[PDB]
């Protein structure tokens, strides 16, 4: 899991 | 004149969403980072899988090349950056000091410094040789979405969900200029133009803007894509026609004419959000990458 690949 | 990018290769192997793709400056390689905690290296011209690089304990949000193509730096949710020797795949240095997820990273052109941006709302400048933190900038009041050096490394541009883009003097740490625009939509990406005179900034109101840095003025706006939720990389394409390239939340790659702002192409084929695009440094080649339902990288080639 990466913060870039999760919606804001 | 319009480009005619066509799909040449699809690259698979990441087991979670791809977060970032970048071509090496020498044109040989493509590097990709993923929520699966891995960096992978691919041949730029054939898409051939070359190697996997591992060591982060959590997913990776960004990766970037040194100017001699020998090193990579990666930004990870494990709150560190790592510097990798590409040829051996070994981790040379772990950069510690951010107190939250590291989101974005870049070498300066000399590649003696790394800049990083974090959910801890700060920007950090690191020494490549020692791995020590050289400066911390209290850059923003929200997560920092992007950091980028200009062509000679003298300036850094940072963007944030707080709606600001800020230009910093690298050596003195001092904010030289803040770009503010109206209703303060979160800024999700930012980067200097190759000549250092302009700044391309993406905001989470489905908009890209080209700013004149010296004047503090928006010169161009590019619309038609969907971008409300993700920090999508955008590019200047300069090998052929002068385009603006970006991903999109409708699963398309958008290409605009930089001067006229008209959409000149939409590349279809991904089955999830196109989070990342990269332009090849000498050929008319675009790499694009997409999230969970897709997990692939696509390489596209044009005649102009």
């Amino acid at each position: 899991g990466s913060m870039r690949t999760e919606p804001r | 004149v319009k480009p005619n990018y066509a799909l040449k290769f699809t690259l698979a192997g990441h087991t979670k969403a791809v977060s970032s793709v970048k071509f090496s400056p020498n044109g040989e390689w493509l590097a990709s980072s993923s929520a699966d905690k891995l960096i992978k290296i691919w041949g730029a011209y054939d898409g051939k899988f070359e190697k996997t690089i591992s060591g982060h304990k959590l997913g990776i949000s960004d990766v970037a090349w040194s100017s001699d193509s020998n090193l990579l730096v990666s930004a990870s949710d494990d709150k560190t950056l790592k510097i990798w020797d590409v040829s051996s795949g070994k981790c040379l240095k772990t950069l510690k000091g951010h107190s939250n997820y590291v989101f974005c990273c870049n070498f300066n052109p000399q590649s003696n410094l790394i800049v990083s941006g974090s959910f801890d709302e700060s920007v950090r400048i690191w020494d490549v040789k020692t791995g020590k933190c050289l400066k911390t900038l209290p850059a923003h009041s929200d997560p920092v979405s992007a950091v980028h050096f200009n062509r000679d490394g003298s300036l850094i541009v940072s963007s944030s969900y707080d709606g600001l883009c800020r230009i910093w003097d690298t050596a003195s740490g001092q904010c030289l200029k803040t770009l503010i625009d109206d209703d303060n939509p979160p800024v999700s990406f930012v980067k200097f133009s190759p000549n250092g005179k302009y700044i391309l900034a993406a905001t989470l109101d489905n908009t890209l803007k080209l700013w004149d840095y010296s004047k503090g003025k928006c010169l161009k706006t590019y619309t038609g894509h969907k971008n409300e939720k993700y920090c999508i990389f955008a590019n200047f394409s300069v090998t052929g026609g002068k385009w603006i390239v970006s991903g999109s939340e409708d699963n398309l790659v958008y290409i605009w004419n930089l001067q006229t702002k008209e959409i000149v192409q939409k590349l279809q084929g991904h089955t999830d959000v196109v989070i990342s695009t990269a332009c090849h440094p000498t050929e008319n080649i675009i790499a694009s990458a997409a999230l969970e339902n897709d997990k692939t990288i696509k390489l596209w080639k044009s005649d102009c």
